[PDB]
RNA sequence: AAUUUAAUAUAACUAUUAAUAGAAGGUUACUAAUAAAUUAAUAAUUAAUUUUAAAACCUAAAGGUAAACCUUUAUAUUAAUAAUGUUAUGAAUAAUUAUUAAUAAUAAUAAACUAAGUGAACUGAAACAUCUAAGUAACUUAAGGAUAAGAAAUCAACAGAGAUAUUAUGAGUAUUGGUGAGAGAAAAUAAUAAAGGUCUAAUAAGUAUUAUGUGAAAAAAAUGUAAGAAAAUAGGAUAACAAAUUCUAAGACUAAAUACUAUUAAUAAGUAUAGUAAGUACCGUAAGGGAA
RNA sequence: AAGUAAUUAAUAUUAGUAAAACAAUAAGUUAUAAAUAAAUAGAAUAAUAUAUAUAUAUAAAAAAAUAUAUAUUU
RNA sequence: UAAUCUUAU
């Protein structure tokens, strides 16, 4: 097979912002929660990108008769809604599966395990929300693999003492700006 | 923010590591003498016949 | 000496360069990890147990075999024999006729 | 000293070739200004390079709205001080001014070229229904200075070639068609072209393949539904099978020749009704049409 | 204010070259041989067709058709 | 009936 639909797609190249440039005019208000798919969000059947449809997308082509009088008809993949269990996530995630793509989710043993597959192919013919649950669930992984230590008391004793040192001086101190201040340090 | 990487790619990575951390094949002068040297037979037999 | 090797087309020396004649490589295909590793055979992956792909796919490797031969540098490339392909007159010479040519 | 002829302007468009590069409108006013440096040349200088000031309102996306208006209140808080006057008991509570620190904001952005989605009909066939027109027009979406393609699961034929792109021959040949209308390759040889090869993948499975429904007029690679492999001792390629040959899919990157726009130069058996005004006048509710 | 252009094919006239032409990098197109659906076939054994070549047919002729031959190849 | 699906909170 090929993905076609889904690798043609372009996005606009995002140019990379050191902290001394300027701003660009339109800064959104929340930040970037997941990372970037490579392959955006299709723009076709737009349907598909709210479940794991496995690169299956509408097909158009022909009605064809006795008579072989052409008529346009359109081959919908079998999709289903369908809440499957993430061991990772430790709850069942319900979603818009193709038929196929549950059958694949079978034979390779958990939902988690079909989202996290490393090869291009999976990755293309994961959706946006597709991508999204993989990025949930590899992070869970990582989280549940290497907890912080295996500081926040310090910066709470320290933050205080700050801000009477900041009133000392005549300046106030907030908690948000103290933990803005000393994160990189 | 960046996607962290999965079991397989971290494992790849590793391989691709112990492999840079090996010796590399670097073609010698002397390779290239010995090559350049049968070279210039080939082509001195050629002349001959 | 050296200049007569510079003026080899250019394909072979960035094969000579970055595959080069002081390493004996294998005959037979190999484990990936290996120093030897014959670039035009498909070698296993130790870990996987998957034959990767040659790394000098077939048509590169027939054009600097080709090479080679026009410059007589065929023995300081790694071996081609386990690698299918016979050239020129070799290939003419062992080659068995069809069944079709010898039995119509 | 003057006149003529030819060429050249800040001051025409159009076609070609070459080279280079990938770019604000309107509204009406409390009108929407600038300042400098260094280097070279000829203190003033012109030129190059660099810095710097202001710049209203509207042009979907601070929030509205009946574009050039209204409302939000950054000549804001919040805090800390200092000066002032009042209340109640030197300390406390509110208000005004002036410094210091902290908190957010401004989409007018091309068009052509490219890729993807959906996809007509008139028309031709001297009717018309397969076929054609045509994956064209159109609408929709998305990207970049170009895009696309690209280092063979390619071609070929027992001899061999060696990524792709564009053109010439091959060739209107093979091929195909209500065998009608008509449609029509590839190998090979030439140019143009750039260093053109090179790993970034732990070598790829619901994948190849099969059935079935569709699918570039020849030549497939695609695709909905469902069955579904193999390890280089293997796998793809041709009705089929046997021999042989060739290549390695289900992981990737890539200048260059090309397209379009703009600029500059050069050439015009081009334009003065294809020679600069104006998308104005005027017509229409409107999209839109459009003079002299 | 109305037979124009492009890519092609066939004729004719002239001009260049001529058993060759165009092109010169090779490659190609046309000509140089006529046939036949096609095939491994193809033009005086001692001369004008009464000979020869091809297609049908055949042991080989004859028979129909078209083509080839009478110092210099067209 | 933890196949599916409809409604209400
Ligand atoms: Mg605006
Ligand atoms: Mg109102
Ligand atoms: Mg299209
Ligand atoms: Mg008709
Ligand atoms: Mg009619
Ligand atoms: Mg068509
Ligand atoms: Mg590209
Ligand atoms: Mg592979
Ligand atoms: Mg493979
Ligand atoms: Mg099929
Ligand atoms: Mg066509
Ligand atoms: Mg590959
Ligand atoms: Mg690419
Ligand atoms: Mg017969």
């Amino acid at each position: 097979r090929q993905w076609r639909l889904i690798e043609t797609r372009k996005i606009a190249k995002q140019p990379n912002y050191q902290v001394g440039d300027a701003k660009p005019l339109h800064m959104p208000k929340e930040r970037k929660k997941f990372p970037d798919y490579k392959y955006g969000e299709s723009n076709i059947f737009k349907q598909s990108n709210k479940g794991l449809y496995g690169g299956s997308f509408v097909q158009f082509g022909n009605n064809i008769s006795e008579s072989k009088a052409k008529t346009r008809k359109k081959w919908l993949p079998n999709v289903v809604k369908k809440g499957l269990w993430s061991e990772t996530l430790n709850r069942k995630i319900s979603i818009k599966m193709t038929a196929k793509v549950l059958k694949t989710i079978s034979k390779e043993g958990g939902i988690d395990n079909y989202l996290t597959k490393e090869k291009s192919a999976r990755i293309k013919e994961l959706g946006p929300t597709g991508w999204k649950l993989r990025y949930r669930v590899l992070k869970r992984k990582d989280e549940i693999e290497n907890p912080p230590h295996k500081r926040r008391r310090l910066m709470s004793f320290l933050y205080p003492l700050e801000k009477l040192e900041y009133r000392s001086v005549g300046k106030d101190l907030n908690y948000k700006k103290f933990v803005e201040l000393f994160a990189d340090v | 923010p960046e996607m962290p990487l999965t079991e397989v790619r971290k494992s790849h990575l590793a391989e691709k590591k112990e492999l840079a951390e090996r010796e590399v094949p670097k073609l010698t002068e002397e390779d290239m003498e010995a090559i350049g040297a049968r070279v210039f037979e080939f082509l001195e037999k050629q002349k001959r016949e | 000496y050296k200049q007569y090797f510079d003026s080899l087309p250019l394909k072979l020396k960035s094969f000579f360069q970055r595959y080069p004649p002081s390493i004996k490589y294998s005959p037979v295909s190999t484990s990936t990890k290996a120093i030897n590793a014959n670039p035009f055979l498909p070698n296993k992956h130790p870990v996987t147990q998957r034959f990767h792909d040659p790394k000098y796919s077939l048509r590169r490797m027939s054009d600097v075999y080709k090479l080679a031969l026009r410059y007589g540098v065929e023995e300081f490339l790694p071996p081609i024999e386990n690698t299918k392909k016979l050239f020129f007159e070799e290939k003419y010479n062992k080659k068995t006729l069809m069944k079709g040519v010898l039995l119509p």
